């Protein structure tokens, strides 16, 4: 084979349609389904799979008690076929660690996993199932990565890392990898102030990433990466549509070389597709909780500080619990453009449901269409009382 | 949260101990500190790094840790040692200074 | 010897933001030790709130973060604590303290996590109507 | 394909990082996971798998009562993907027997398994899934093999066997196999006095094996095998760092043409990497029990009887139960050197935990790195009380 | 460990038996031996290989084995047969001589 | 079938409410309507689309919906409001107009 190149444009997005859904909790009630968090979707040239970090226990086991904590020596990155639940008998382990990211470059898959204590943390870069290279910490404060998939161009796969306070300035770096090896890295630049958990996609040029600001505001940072030059810049989305959670109420005028204030030290992973007029943003419905989920068509959101939605679609009702979301694409599909897709984590259990001592998620994902299609709701459908 | 007994006691000159315990994310991995609070003031650090003490702390105060539990031994108990004693440790799940509440040490007489 | 002393209102109404300031003297705080705050409800044990340094590398108690801000003013050798939306449960003695952890004291022979060696005398804050 | 040749050197080892972990017991509490012992790791040209001897029962079944005994007609060698638990639905059976070893020569896999009564025991050599050759006993006292993987060079795979008292002199032999057939064998020679359960790796020349002395001492034997000449020698490690378990306290001066005394009729499987200055030894923390595990960098340990550790890493805390350990390598990985790796068995249940009537293990493994990485702990994380 | 009853009895001239049992690793696979111990001395081997006896052993002593159990039959019980009888076998899990404890045979009269 | 309480009551001038609830296939997704039936006649539509009312319906009748439940609030209760009130919604599993039975609202005095 050869390396995948970013040559096609994005398809026009008129509506979204369902791509996949595992119903992991509904199944888990009576079967050997693993407890997971932080799911994402990624495709190889001929296959799409779900990825997630498991807790080293099944939903109904007794070791499911306390799964609310996310950094432990029992966590690992697993992969399983789309729309199947993450069962113990069909999952493959990709790596070990409490935080990770992965992607395919057209020849093979790269996977980066972070493990260790909060200070003396480390990351191991795997390629084609072999460990290749390692990274130690620099700030010594819970090294973090993207969670969602990475995008490669001609063999080069930029990856975003953070080490430092999650409630203050932090040192972030972009590493450029090829076949698992480090070509170079850069200190992050531009006007964004705090970067975490970036969701990225490529088009015909560079790679665009939507990230979380977990310090000052509800205004998401955007990173623009040029994989050939291996250079980048950053800014916030200039739009009076806030997308983080929690968030203050939407202003009439947005700003973008400064985070929009009002909700400190918090936020969630999310995504956007920025394409001039063909621009869509995702967010929760609730401004105070991880509940509901919607897509809004907001033309020129990246640069127009008075832009407002002109079209949209409800994915998850605000009556239903939501979770982290992010973007993905099939870069090997036939056609002259890429079909944009995204996924949403549906979180059940603690801390919102205190009747159980575990936490878990189900996953739903959707892809764009050029047709105007109808809409429906996508809850996980699990009855918490069945687990009591 | 770390667990401590609510109280301890002994007569002057006796050796008494205060225990502290629970989990692998905290004292089970990191070091444990002990602090002493008198009724009218801020707590003083007595023990750090499981068994080290700051200059000025009497050597009658001896810390020890094993497994997922720890203790503070007070040799030569004095009337002046009546105090609220606290156990504390960094806990990686929270990533910042967990206390066990305190133990009231009573000197009898 | 560095001294610490808390000051601020002893009374805040419910829902209001509480603001306390700790003045540091005998030491330039731009040098790097972490400074922070501890809470003690009148009949309870100690609770850590958070700490920070001159570079803003803050740490906060997860139960309070998003409600609480700790900042450092190196120019005036002061640091301060702010908590939004105070409630009855926030009545407590607040203390400011110095923390030489994270090798911020400029030593690599120290425990990474050390403890709090310098305490102010503290102040009592009441939340009430 | 062709045969793998031992041509590359060892990589510099500055630190170890996690390679894999199954969490078999934590999962087993609520699922159909098999009871095993004596795990090891071995790789084919494109895949790494865990190997272990199963007891013919699941952890929560009623036949798990009494699994403490290791020689029965219900034992078999199984293989399953790295970091997955040894479940009943994803394991492949390689052979039947209570003791075994296996390896890949670049074209296919060889597997040797021992079965039978304590006196009239026998071994069957399999190759490419067919039985090829058989070996009967010679001393008639529980024929034993290496447990861990074998190393092949240009098609020849030396294998170490023992038949005889485990508490006295025994007859040991080295067999040289090619495509499952016996080319020759040799009576063991050199100055080592008792050899069991050898852990071997190759470099650019020969094959180096670290073995257990289960008779006289805590000083592990080393066997040096030349696969081309099909000849060998032996000695003990000349280092005042004892590595067996139980062991007496470390002396100031070691010795090596005689076992170091003080703990008779006992010991465990373990390993070392001997490479002049780039020398690392593994051992338990406890001197009296199979608890904890650490790696020590002890330059020139093979020959310097006053050498002491200059660097090290904790793998398992002494608060946690440990078990057998051993070495392995991926001999098909890209690069100019071999990345050294090792594994540790974590034993739970009887005889240390008497609240249950079974025994089982979880497995963790690590590989070297040239970077200086931090360290963490790797317990299995199972709550014994959940099984009561 | 093999299982034996604690006692057996009969009158002179009667046929009595002592049983022995348990597992597949021992008498269930290997042969079983029987020994007779008198109060003042070392045990004597009576039966070996399930049913063979050493020269000098009376033919009133007859061993038998089946399955996972075995027995010793004593025909023509004599007063002289009062003794502690033991069952023993090689047990492959331990790889060496397991005994069942003993049975006290009492001759009545 | 939707669930309604069998009755409701209050005195003139009071605000009273009638609840309606159950499932995700009906009021949980689609809109809810309310109808009022007097003892001698056909029911009248009061509320449609959760909170809209047909012309001629007093503004004392206010509908509301959330989640999988809904209610009708009657402000300024009048003697004339004594009636059988019904909750109804489209239910996609049946694909056609499910009713909750009715609630009898009694004006006291
Ligand atoms: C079959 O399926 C299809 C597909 O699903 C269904 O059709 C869909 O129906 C949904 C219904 O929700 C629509 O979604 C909403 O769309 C509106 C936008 O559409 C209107 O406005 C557009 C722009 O208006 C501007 O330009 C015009 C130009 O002349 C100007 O006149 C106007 O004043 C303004 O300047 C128009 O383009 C659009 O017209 C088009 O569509 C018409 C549809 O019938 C058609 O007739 C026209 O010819 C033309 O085609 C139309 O006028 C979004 O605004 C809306 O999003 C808001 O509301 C939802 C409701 O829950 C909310 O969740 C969103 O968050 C958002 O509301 C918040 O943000 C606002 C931002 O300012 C704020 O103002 C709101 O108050 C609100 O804010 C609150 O929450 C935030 C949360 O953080 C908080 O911060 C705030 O403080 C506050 O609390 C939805 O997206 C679909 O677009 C529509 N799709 C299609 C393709 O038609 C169809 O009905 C189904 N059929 C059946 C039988 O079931
Ligand atoms: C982030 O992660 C990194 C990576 O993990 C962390 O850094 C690691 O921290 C660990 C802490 O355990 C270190 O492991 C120990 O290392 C020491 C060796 O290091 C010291 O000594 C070396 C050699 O000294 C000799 O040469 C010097 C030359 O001048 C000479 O002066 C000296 O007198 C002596 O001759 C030095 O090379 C080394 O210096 C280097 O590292 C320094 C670190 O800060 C650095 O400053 C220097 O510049 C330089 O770089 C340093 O001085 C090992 O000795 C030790 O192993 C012993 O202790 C552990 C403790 O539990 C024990 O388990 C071991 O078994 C062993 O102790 C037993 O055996 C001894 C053998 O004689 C015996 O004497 C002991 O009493 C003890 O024996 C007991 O148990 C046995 C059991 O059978 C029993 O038989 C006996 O009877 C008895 O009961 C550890 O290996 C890592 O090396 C270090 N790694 C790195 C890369 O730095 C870092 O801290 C983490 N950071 C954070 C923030 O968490
Ligand atoms: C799950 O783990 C929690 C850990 O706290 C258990 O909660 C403890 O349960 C014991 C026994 O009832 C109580 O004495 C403790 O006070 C509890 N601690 C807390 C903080 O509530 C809980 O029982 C476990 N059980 C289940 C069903 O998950
Ligand atoms: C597991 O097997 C052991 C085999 O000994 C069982 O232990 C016996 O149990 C019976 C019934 O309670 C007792 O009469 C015997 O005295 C026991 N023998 C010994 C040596 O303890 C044990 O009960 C089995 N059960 C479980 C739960 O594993
Ligand atoms: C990707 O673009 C580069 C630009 O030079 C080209 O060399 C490379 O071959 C392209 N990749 C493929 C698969 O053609
Ligand atoms: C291994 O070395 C021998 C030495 O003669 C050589 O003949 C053989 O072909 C080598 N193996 C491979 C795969 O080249």
């Amino acid at each position: 084979r050869n390396f995948n190149n970013l040559t096609k444009g994005l398809c026009t997005i008129n509506s979204w349609h369902i791509y996949g859904k595992d119903n992991a909790v509904r199944i888990g009630e009576s079967s050997d389904v693993l407890v997971t968090r932080e799911p994402y979707v990624s495709c190889d040239p001929d296959e799409c799979r779900f990825y997630a970090l498991s807790q080293g226990t099944t939903i109904r086991g007794k070791h499911s008690n306390g799964t609310i904590h996310d950094r432990s020596q029992y966590r690992a990155l697993i992969s399983w076929p789309l729309s199947s639940p993450p069962t113990v008998y069909n999952s493959r382990v990709e790596c070990i660690g409490w935080s990770s990211t992965s992607c395919h470059d057209g020849k093979s898959r790269m996977s980066i996993c972070i493990s260790g204590p909060n200070n003396n943390a480390s990351a191991v870069v795997w390629y084609n199932r072999r460990p290749v290279a390692e990274i130690n910490t620099w700030a010594r404060n819970i090294l973090r990565t993207q969670e969602s998939e990475c995008v490669c161009h001609n063999g080069v796969c930029p990856v975003v890392f953070t080490d430092g306070s999650a409630t203050g300035p932090a040192d972030t770096r972009i590493y450029y990898f090829k076949e698992g090896k480090i070509l170079k890295w850069e200190s992050l630049t531009g006007t964004a102030k705090h970067i975490e958990e970036c969701s990225c996609y490529g088009e015909r040029t560079g790679i665009t990433c939507t990230c979380r600001d977990n310090w000052q505001g509800s205004n998401r940072p955007v990173i623009q990466i040029d994989p050939v030059a291996m250079t980048h810049t950053s800014q916030y989305i200039c739009s009076p549509v806030l997308t983080d959670n929690p968030r203050p109420n939407d202003p009439n005028i947005g700003k973008c070389n400064d985070p929009y204030p009002g909700n400190n030290n918090n936020g969630v992973k999310g995504f956007s597709y920025l394409d001039g007029a063909n621009t869509w943003l995702g967010r929760t419905i609730s401004t105070a909780s991880r509940s509901g989920y919607e897509m809004l068509k907001v033309p020129n959101a990246l640069t127009d500080d008075r832009s407002k939605p002109i079209q949209g679609q409800t994915i998850v009702l605000n009556a239903d619990w939501s979770g982290y979301s992010g973007s993905f694409m099939d870069y090997w599909a036939e056609g002259d453009c890429y079909r944009a897709c995204f996924y949403v984590e549906l979180i059940r259990g603690r801390p919102k449901e205190d009747k159980v001592w575990w936490t878990s998620n189900s996953i739903v994902s959707m892809c764009s269409s050029t047709e105007f299609l109808g809409q429906w709701n996508w809850p996980d459908g699990a009855k918490i009382e069945y687990f009591l | 949260v770390l667990t401590q007994p609510p109280s301890a006691s002994g007569t002057p000159g006796q050796r008494v101990t205060i225990s502290c315990s629970g989990s692998s994310s905290n004292i089970g991995i990191n070091t444990v500190n002990w602090y002493q609070q008198l009724p009218g003031t801020a707590p003083k650090l007595l023990i750090y790094s499981n068994n080290q003490r700051p200059s000025g702390v009497p050597d009658r105060f001896s810390g020890s840790k094993s497994g997922t539990s720890a203790s503070l031994a007070i040799s030569g108990l004095q009337s002046e040692d009546e105090a609220d004693y606290y156990c504390a440790a960094w806990d990686d799940n929270l990533n910042g200074w967990v206390f066990g509440g305190g133990t009231k040490l009573t000197v009898l007489g | 010897q560095v001294q610490l002393e808390e000051s601020g209102p002893g009374l805040v109404k419910p829902s209001e933001t509480l603001s306390l300031t700790c003045t540091v003297s005998g030491y330039t705080i731009s040098s790097g030790y972490y400074w922070g705050w501890i809470r003690q409800p009148p009949g309870k044990g100690l609770e850590w709130i958070g700490c920070n340094n001159h570079r803003g590398s803050s740490y906060y108690n997860p139960s309070l973060k998003s409600r609480v801000i700790i900042s450092v003013d190196t120019t005036k050798n002061k640091f301060s604590l702010k908590l939004s939306s105070v409630t009855a449960a926030d009545t407590a003695v607040y203390y400011c303290a110095r923390d030489p952890s994270f090798w911020s004291s400029t030593s690599r022979t120290s425990p990474y996590y050390y403890g709090m060696d310098v305490w102010g005398q503290g102040t009592l804050v009441t939340v009430s109507s």
